């Protein structure tokens, strides 16, 4: 109306740009983001591996979804300032290493690795940011525990245990004691799985617990609770 | 940046021609086009013109009907289809480059144009008096311009264009908007003026700047062409 | 008796004008700016269908119950009746849309954010519109005044020209109101209830909690909308295709009947509201906030 | 409450 | 650890570095500010409600 | 036995600071000031709104013509807009999507970005072909990038959680200079009027006023209980505010090197996201993470106004040159503007 050619063409130009906008976004919307973490040597690069300077993306393309998981990894600065742009994620995935019972944290301070995982685990659980988002433990390197099992007892981290040098009750312990660090339980859920230096099934279990978020998330936001 | 047209040659009158043109060195998709004529006359005049992703485009009310512009994005190219040609068709077509945003610098670069030979009103006018000055290197030069109508727009803008055309050459252009200096020129030229008055200011002259000087409004289209200050050496 | 009858559908209009009262407020006043859900698009059509017809039948009808003759003139007995039907039509149509739309949100959890979009509900919302003010004609065409041959008082009946197009009407109606949208709410909720024990298969809390909330709000919706509007069209039945005695028995289920159908509608907005977590989110944030 | 007004509302003008 | 000894020399030279500067007393370079912010206050059209016919983002 | 000596005679110099700073003190700022007339109620309106965006909106940052405007978030895209028509002039990818600063130079043809990825993009806006290309990618530092400010078209300061501030130049690509001495990472940055000396303040509770031309430590700011994510210089390069977690703002002065004002209320728990100052400095803008935005009295330390209307938490405000109108952004991917 009031306008002149340019002052249209230019508007023009601002349509267009908005359409780009709109559907790059809506593009990036059907795409699935988690959020990787883990402790020092548990075995993070081996699962990024298997599963294939500053923060690391990595696309992954299995029954027609495309994840997106970034790696924080080398980014050795305070987690408070950068970690509130994680909110929203579809889930959080924890690796952890079982190898790491009773070795020290790089320093003999007497702080147990598993005292470290358990410390960094139920901050992240219980950080503000992260109230409603599922979280997916991975517990590697079961195929050296198998055998350190046999050759230090658990009693080295946990005194209260009170089992035999076998796999399996103390994997099922150590899952109960991991679990235990959720205090909302209602409104947060856990995934457990065993990993190892030459397992497979890692893929087909995230894709399984995105789809049950997924699920979760539909039900809840269509009212149907 | 580079823009070469082809499709040129002799036509028999009531025939019809397809003009191409093809870039390089650019995002095409994201610059609008114009298609503009030049008579032996020495006339400049706006045909056509399509902006980007072929939304909107414009004719000239001497050429609408018969002249039909597409814009090909995937090749880059444009095409110009005419149909019914008339005796006075006979001239040289050029392709122009033109973004608009603010800031920017529309009409910044000319296409090298093709001949093509046919064998036998609130629309602005733009006026140059003065059609040869001639002056020796190292003096100033001032030439005037007039308009029909105010070009200061309620923004603060003034749709003024001044290009220059050598001898043998394409057109160049020199001032996009007023007292704004385009990008490639020297410091040398300046322009001012108001309402509908204004002027261009040469200082220090060298033999390189000669050619003929046209002026072009772009309040509101058909885009119109002053009839060319020659500047002799 | 009138004395409690009136009194009744006044409490139960009251209860309902405040709950579609509350719902819309909280549905009008969350503008953060954000797309408008399919969900929620369908709640608000259902709010304002729900609020529509309880403002144009229970004052209404109840003057039938408390006047002995019509004092609001053709005027408003043609206006109301026809806008009062359409009304409840658009409000099953919603009923069934939100069904359905639940539905293939599940069942096509991955596909969810492509099917269901803004344009696609609103089209779906206008074309329900659409057909609801189309079905409900010929209670426009019909409904009117009425002068016995004493002269001296005048009804606001349906007067039908040939009881052969008026039960064809009552049968396309119950045909295409109750036991349609029932089915398919039944077919829709049954195949989201056999998914989810399909899929949800953990074992977990979570997954078990989901479950059992999700079971019981289908159990508890299916069963509303079961007994809510059994009665009414039962009783149009045996009006229509047979003998209705003139008995405080006939009066105190019609009273009954239509004590259901108006409770219907104002426990609509605090059934598939005020109990979804966004929702009272949604409110605790926009309107004590 | 069961009068003539009631009557005709829910059978129609044919209840006389 | 010779790395904690040259940290904490690098610090205690900052500090004596730091502590040899000419400071001037708070009357002073409070003054000078509110002296500031008075001088420009009709050149601040967030202080002063600026007319809608002159203002860009009527 | 050389540890503690130097210690004990670090505390001795700290303490002999103190005592400077103590005997120079006469009055506080709130004395000197008693008789300033009050701003009164400040009543700003939202002129225009920017939409487009569709994530959460972490910088921004106004140009030398006072009509531009940059805008970047979590969608990884910088958006450029024309304040004054709403339209958006222009459109950059970006590599990454954590973007957390970003910077218009003084001239208008470069633009900065940085987050998560530890290394400074800089942005060509006018290029012949009409496009925008990566001019450059400063690399170096193994932190998260928290503010970026330029200088001139050849050389950027920037600031990442390494506990260093980086000074480099644009045609080299080369670290220029390097500010150590910080104990925590640095959150952001603020430029004097004259390009001489700027600020940076830490998450150790302490900002550091340093020298350009000569890579040193000038100065040295604590009083803070919290993490300081939000620093501004004054409009004539003698003062600066703080805002930190503690839900209290400071405004230091440079030549006083002592605290000089604090803002601070019972009512007001959350903390300061963004700080920024007016044309003449009379009033202080401050973003905060009850979804709306403060400004107070610099020379009276009261609430002059509220700026509310947005649905998330502040994170970055902006002040023209000219003090026209002042942009806002939170995480709600909507900017706005007041006047
Ligand atoms: C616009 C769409 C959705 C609905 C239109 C409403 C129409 C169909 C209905 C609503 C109330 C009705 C009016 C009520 C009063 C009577 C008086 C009578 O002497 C002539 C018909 C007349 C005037 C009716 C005409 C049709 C009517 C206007
Ligand atoms: C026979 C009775 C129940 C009437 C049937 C009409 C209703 C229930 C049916 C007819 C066509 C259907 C629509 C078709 C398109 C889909 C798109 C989806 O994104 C949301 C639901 C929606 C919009 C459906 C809603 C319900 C619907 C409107
Ligand atoms: C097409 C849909 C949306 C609406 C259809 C309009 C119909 C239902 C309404 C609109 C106005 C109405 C007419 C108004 C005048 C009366 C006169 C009376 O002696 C017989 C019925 C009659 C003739 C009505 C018949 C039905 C009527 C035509
Ligand atoms: C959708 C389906 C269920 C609609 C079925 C149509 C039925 C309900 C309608 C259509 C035409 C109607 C018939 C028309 C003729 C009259 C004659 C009368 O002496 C007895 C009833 C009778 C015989 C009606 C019975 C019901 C009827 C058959
Ligand atoms: C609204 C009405 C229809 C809802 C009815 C609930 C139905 C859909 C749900 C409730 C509990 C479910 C049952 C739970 C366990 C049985 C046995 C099992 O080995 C397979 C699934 C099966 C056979 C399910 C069938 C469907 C089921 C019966």
């Amino acid at each position: 109306c009031t306008l002149s050619a340019e002052d249209k063409a230019a508007v023009e130009r601002s349509k267009m740009i908005d359409r780009n906008l709109r559907e790059d976004g809506e593009k990036a919307a059907r795409e699935v983001k988690l959020l990787l973490l883990g402790a020092g040597e548990s075995g993070k690069n081996t699962i990024v591996k298997q599963m294939k300077t500053g923060i690391v993306e990595t696309h992954f393309t299995f029954k027609d979804l495309h994840f997106k998981m970034f790696d924080v990894g080398a980014q050795r600065s305070e987690r408070k300032k950068w970690i509130h742009c994680f909110e929203g994620v579809t889930a959080i995935i924890f690796c952890v290493a079982l190898s790491d019972y009773d070795l020290v944290l790089a320093e003999d301070e007497e702080m147990n690795r598993m005292h470290a995982s358990m410390k960094l685990f139920d901050s992240i659980c219980n950080n503000k940011w992260f109230t409603d988002t599922s979280i997916i433990l991975f517990l590697n390197k079961k195929d050296l525990f198998e055998e350190k099992i046999k050759k230090s007892p658990l009693t080295i981290c946990y005194p209260e245990y009170a089992g035999s040098n076998t796999y399996e009750e103390a994997a099922a312990y150590i899952q109960c004691q991991f679990e235990d660090l959720n205090k909302r339980k209602d409104t947060k859920e856990i995934y457990t799985h065993f990993t190892c230096s030459t397992d497979t099934k890692n893929v087909q279990f995230v894709f399984d617990a995105v789809t049950d978020v997924i699920i979760k998330n539909n039900l809840k936001d269509c009212g149907l609770f | 940046v580079q823009l070469v047209e082809s499709g040129g040659g002799l036509v028999q009158p009531g025939g019809s021609r397809k003009l191409s043109c093809s870039a390089s060195g650019f995002a095409f998709s994201s610059f609008g086009m114009h298609w503009v004529r030049q008579a032996p006359e020495k006339g400049l005049e706006w045909v056509a013109y399509i902006s980007s992703g072929s939304g909107t485009i414009y004719y000239a009310d001497t050429v609408k009907g018969r002249f039909t512009i597409s814009r090909d994005d995937p090749k880059n190219t444009l095409f110009l289809q005419m149909t019914s040609l008339r005796s006075e068709d006979t001239a040289m077509y050029y392709c122009v480059r033109s973004i608009y945003y603010y800031g920017s610098s529309p009409f910044d670069f000319w296409g090298q144009g093709t001949t093509l030979t046919v064998s036998a009103s609130a629309d602005i006018v733009m006026t140059q008096a003065t059609s040869s000055v001639p002056v020796t290197p190292g003096e100033s030069v001032s030439i005037s311009c007039r308009s029909s109508k105010s070009l200061l727009h309620s923004n603060g803008n003034t749709y003024l264009y001044w290009f220059l055309q050598r001898p043998g050459q394409s057109p160049q252009l020199l001032i996009y908007r007023m007292s704004n200096l385009a990008s490639g020129v020297p410091d040398r030229f300046s322009g001012s003026g108001s309402g509908t008055a204004f002027t261009l200011t040469i200082s220090r002259l060298e033999a390189e700047d000669v050619g003929v000087y046209y002026c072009m409004q772009h309040l509101e289209y058909p885009l119109t062409f002053g009839a060319g200050t020659k500047l002799e050496l | 008796e009138n004395f409690v009858t009136l009194v009744v559908f006044g409490l139960i209009f009251a209860l309902g004008v405040l709950g579609n009262s509350l719902v819309i407020t909280v549905l009008a006043r969350s503008k953060p700016g954000k797309p408008r859900s399919t969900t929620n698009l369908f709640i608000l059509n259902l709010s304002i269908a729900d609020l529509a017809y309880l403002l144009f039948c229970i004052p209404f009808q109840a003057t039938v119950y408390a006047l002995p003759t019509w004092v609001l003139g053709a005027f408003i007995c043609k206006f109301i009746h026809y806008f009062f039907t359409v009304s409840m039509l658009v409000s099953i149509f919603t009923l069934a849309a939100m069904s359905v739309d639940r539905y293939v949100a599940i069942v096509h959890s991955r596909r969810s954010s492509s099917l269901r979009v803004s344009r696609n509900a609103l089209l779906g919302v206008g074309c329900i519109w659409a057909l609801s003010i189309a079905m409900a004609s010929p209670v426009a065409y019909h409904q009117g005044l009425f002068h016995p041959r004493a002269s001296n008082q005048t009804f606001c009946w349906e007067q039908w020209p040939d009881p052969r197009h008026k039960k064809a009407y009552v049968v396309c109606t119950f045909v295409f109101g109750y036991l349609l949208p029932l089915l398919l709410i039944c077919f829709c909720y049954a195949k989201v209830l056999n998914h989810l024990h399909k899929k949800l298969k953990n074992m977990s809390k979570k997954s078990e909690a989901s479950k059992k909330k999700t079971a019981q709000t289908v159990l508890v919706v299916v069963v509303v909308f079961g007994i809510s509007w059994l009665p009414h069209h039962i009783i149009h039945l045996w009006a229509e295709f047979g003998v209705f005695p003139l008995t405080p028995a006939s009066f105190l289920f019609r009273i009954t009947a239509h004590c259901l159908a108006y409770s219907n509608s104002s426990v609509n907005p605090i059934i598939y509201a005020f109990l979804s977590e966004n929702f009272r989110k949604a409110y605790k944030q926009v309107f004590k906030c | 409450g069961w009068t003539l007004n009631s009557a005709g509302y829910l059978l129609g003008p044919h209840a006389v | 650890n010779t790395a904690s000894i040259a940290q904490a020399r690098k610090l205690v030279e900052q500090l004596k570095m730091e502590a040899n500067i000419d400071r001037i007393k708070v009357s002073k370079a409070a003054a000078d500010l509110m002296a500031y912010c008075e001088a420009h206050a009709k050149e601040d059209p967030l202080l002063t409600p600026v007319p809608a016919s002159e203002n860009p983002f009527r | 036995s050389e540890l503690d000596q130097l210690r004990q005679e670090a505390e001795q110099l700290k303490n002999q600071i103190r005592d400077a700073r103590k005997a120079c003190a006469d009055a506080t700022l709130s004395q000197i000031t008693n008789n300033i007339d009050p701003v009164g109620r400040i009543q700003m309106r939202t002129r225009r709104t920017l939409r487009g965006h569709l994530a959460k909106i972490y910088a921004m940052h106004w140009g030398t013509d006072s009509r531009l405007l940059v805008s970047a978030s979590q969608d990884g895209k910088l958006i450029i807009w024309d304040s004054y028509t709403t339209n958006k002039v222009h459109a950059i990818p970006l590599r990454s999507s954590w973007v957390m600063t970003c910077a218009y130079a003084p001239s208008g043809n470069y633009v900065a970005c940085g987050g998560l990825d530890n290394i400074c993009s800089i942005y060509n806006l006018k290029t012949r072909e009409g496009n925008v290309r990566v001019s450059r990618e400063l690399a170096g530092h193994t932190g998260y990038l928290s503010c970026c400010r330029f200088l001139d078209d050849n050389q950027i300061v920037t600031s990442s959680g390494d506990t260093t501030c980086a000074l480099w130049d644009i045609e080299t690509g080369q670290q220029t200079t390097t500010f150590t001495g910080h104990t925590g990472d640095v959150m952001s940055l603020s430029l004097a009027p004259d390009t001489r000396l700027f600020v940076s303040g830490a998450c150790d509770a302490s900002a550091k006023l340093w020298d350009v031309r000569e890579g040193m430590c000038r100065q040295t700011f604590t009083g803070h209980e919290s993490d300081i994510n939000a620093i501004c210089f004054f409009p004539n390069g003698n003062a600066f505010a703080t805002g930190s977690d503690d839900a209290t703002c400071r405004l230091f002065d440079l030549r006083a090197d002592q605290e000089l004002m604090t803002y601070s209320h019972d009512n007001i728990i959350c903390g300061i996201t963004s700080v920024s100052f007016s044309k003449s400095g009379r009033l202080l803008l401050a973003g905060y993470d009850d979804f709306n935005c403060n400004v107070w009295d610099a020379l009276k330390a009261d609430r002059a106004g509220v700026l509310a209307g947005h649905d998330n938490r502040v994170s970055c405000l902006g002040v023209t040159d000219d003090g026209m109108a002042v942009a806002t952004g939170s995480w709600d991917s909507f900017l706005k503007i007041w006047n």
